[PDB]
């Protein structure tokens, strides 16, 4: 699967 | 509908679904294993498919004959044969990269993931459920209900002209684009399934149009049948302008946003927003330093009306 | 505890867990990848008990006297022995899904992760270290240090009047409560692994069986041997009703708590709560509106005190 | 450099990675799936290896000729022999694991891994395009720019003066320091895709070795060719101790930072910060109570200067 | 793998 | 892959 990450900062 | 669906039609689009994968596995086309991905995308659709047929056994006349089934079947057997022209069509421009016929086989492979999403939504477990799906957002519920009432199935001028009492279309060509949006599996067919993904991406339901107006109609960051991959590969270009961002549909959380953006310290970041509209994401993410030039263009859209 | 285990006992079980495998691959069964994956599980307890000989090479004698190997091979014998016994005195109700039988083959998935997991947590890379395992938290390990020293693994009576004096427990009906969640590999007995599960998961160890009391016994939104498909599922029928959550257990980081909750956009999420007990992650939730009607129900249980 | 590249070179190549594959089979090894996984490394590269040959029929000479081919090949061939002669020379201390034996196998399967990440980098879709490789952040694009041009690769001595000029180091033993850093690959060569991680990971670049100094060089917290699964065990002797922390560059993310970290809870997580450099977020986590004792370390090195 | 995703907003 | 989780609270 892909990487999708937090929300930015 | 189409056909019905016998036992020598499915013999014949499995035979199809192997020569794609034997096209497939040329290692020319340098296919990276990322979601969406066509040589595990065919395998799963015939394992569904077998599953469909293992929870039938008896009735199959009844599996044979309903209207979906009918509709995916030949959905799934033209897609496949577009796949085969698309190859013998290209000889070898489907090995360059950025070539046309090479993009067209990228936008394919998320048509085969949209078929399969669909099925199972609609098939989940083999069995037919598409009577009883669930649409997400519940005035968007009952417009379905209203208008087709259990149906799962129903082809673009119907949809279009119930749609049209409510939610007005301004034209031909605002008609046309609606389409190519909300049509993910690309067969003229709206289903239960696809109206569910249109109407929770676009919420809310009392603006619908206007909303898909904003994000995507009249929007440089919106981008339509494109991939993790393609996004990543696209924002390159603006490694050296953090804040450039591109927006599009996730292909394997169906129905959620995925936001594309060249950070600050030269990272490429990929997310998909929780608990708040598109809108909001956008408009706080500019108001935050994120999102600032969408395809890395200067002007950004002021959504904040 | 169970007797020696000696290579023709190893023998006759793989050869119990290949026909459960050959069982579990029925299409009409419907089986997903997500875990827990029992065409996953078997095959990598082979692979790890395969590792465990593999550096016995020679002290097989002091492998199959070992007490906890002992009783796990016992564990994983009598376990597959339920699956065989389920798919035949099942008949045909394992394919109608939320059949009883059914939700029984799920179950026992979880409990092969459960067991998985132990086995692993006692010996890692094959080799036994029952006798240093660490306890997470540090009270807890005090507690399993004074009362049992280095065992790895207790019958339920001993356990159950150790922790009395400390943690005193107010019934029998309480007792066979608090057996149910710690037991995960459900053999009556209490692995320092299960301990370590089960005192991570209801710290603070100073109010440990109150901690539990609140969040497993007198809570509506607390889910016992719940997947995170089940758990998806489950939420459905509230698909329309934000705010609705469940909790459980995750089964992928034993240890630490999983919550599923609709969203006001149509959407089912699962998260795992870091840096923060659950009670801690009940409380806010509700009060951001996030986690407001536990399984549905429109009471909440106020966790304040 | 090393030889021009043919046919015979590549199926020794494949012959010694096929054996390496059959050492790295051995049960009593007790290897894990996670990344860095060699198992599933070697037969990726021979697929890579694969493509970058198909998309060279024909042009094999110029292929064959490429400086950074050459220069990769014989770094692949150096290393699969390494391994070969470190299984051979180990003979029963590869299966004791924190034998120095076996974490010389583990480091060899990082390496494998960085090899893999750079030729992917430098023959993204098997073609070369080493000569367009974009250095993510635009001054240390420069320097490369008015260093070497578009070389793709440079070995170390011409590396080192050229770094020299701009940002002076300040002894022998300090180049050695910075030598083992930047080399992921470790064959005396840099890349454009090693100088593209080092200046990403110690940015800003007007600072850049006083950034490395107090990041790597001076820090306690900072470890060198560390894996997920390494740090997890490194930190369970601190699994009492919340605060202890460490950190590392991500194998499957090249160019970020991981930090791992016990909480108050007894959980042990890896986090990979995002949209801030290193030092923010090791001097708010040491604020904030998260990061406190490197290496499990009393004393924490004050980064806020 | 199952997705899970950060605590909520 | 590996678990990487959200940066600390
Ligand atoms: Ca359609
Ligand atoms: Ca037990
Ligand atoms: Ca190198």
């Amino acid at each position: 699967s892909d990487g999708y990450t937090p929300e930015p900062a | 509908p189409p056909g019905t669906v016998d036992k020598k039609m499915v013999e014949k689009c499995w035979k199809l679904m192997d020569k794609v994968v034997r096209l497939c596995q040329n290692p020319k086309l340098a296919l990276k294993n990322s979601p969406p991905y066509i040589l595990d995308l065919l395998p799963d659709t015939y394992q569904h498919l077998r599953t469909i047929l293992s929870r039938y056994e008896g009735k199959m006349e009844t599996l044979g004959e309903n209207e979906y089934f009918r509709v995916f079947m030949e959905n799934l057997m033209k897609k496949t044969k577009q796949t085969i022209s698309l190859f013998k069509e290209g000889k070898e421009r489907m090995y360059e990269e950025n070539s046309q016929p090479r993009r067209n086989l990228t936008k394919l492979s998320l048509i085969f993931s949209h078929m399969l999403a669909e099925l199972k939504g609609i098939f989940p477990s083999g069995l037919f459920q598409g009577d009883t799906f669930r649409i997400t957002k519940a005035d968007a519920a009952e417009f379905w209900r209203k208008a087709f009432g259990e149906k799962t199935i129903v082809p673009w001028k119907s949809f279009r002209q119930a749609l049209h009492e409510v939610h007005p279309i301004s034209s031909g060509l605002e008609a046309m684009a609606l389409k190519s949006t909300i049509d993910l599996t690309c067969n003229d067919y709206i289903s239960v399934f696809e109206f569910d993904i249109f109407t929770r991406l676009f919420q809310p339901w009392s603006s619908l149009l206007r909303n898909w107006n904003s994000l995507a109609v009249t929007h440089p960051g919106y981008m339509a049948f494109l991939t993790y991959d393609e996004v990543k590969a696209r924002l390159q270009k603006f490694i050296h302008k953090p804040g450039s961002y591109i927006f599009r549909l996730s292909c394997t959380r169906l129905g959620q946003w995925a936001i594309g953006y060249v950070t600050a310290d030269g990272n490429i970041l990929q997310t998909i927003p929780h608990n708040k509209p598109l809108f909001q994401a956008l408009i706080d993410g500019f108001r935050e330093g994120f999102y600032l030039f969408p395809d890395g263009r200067n002007q950004n859209p002021d959504l904040t009306g």
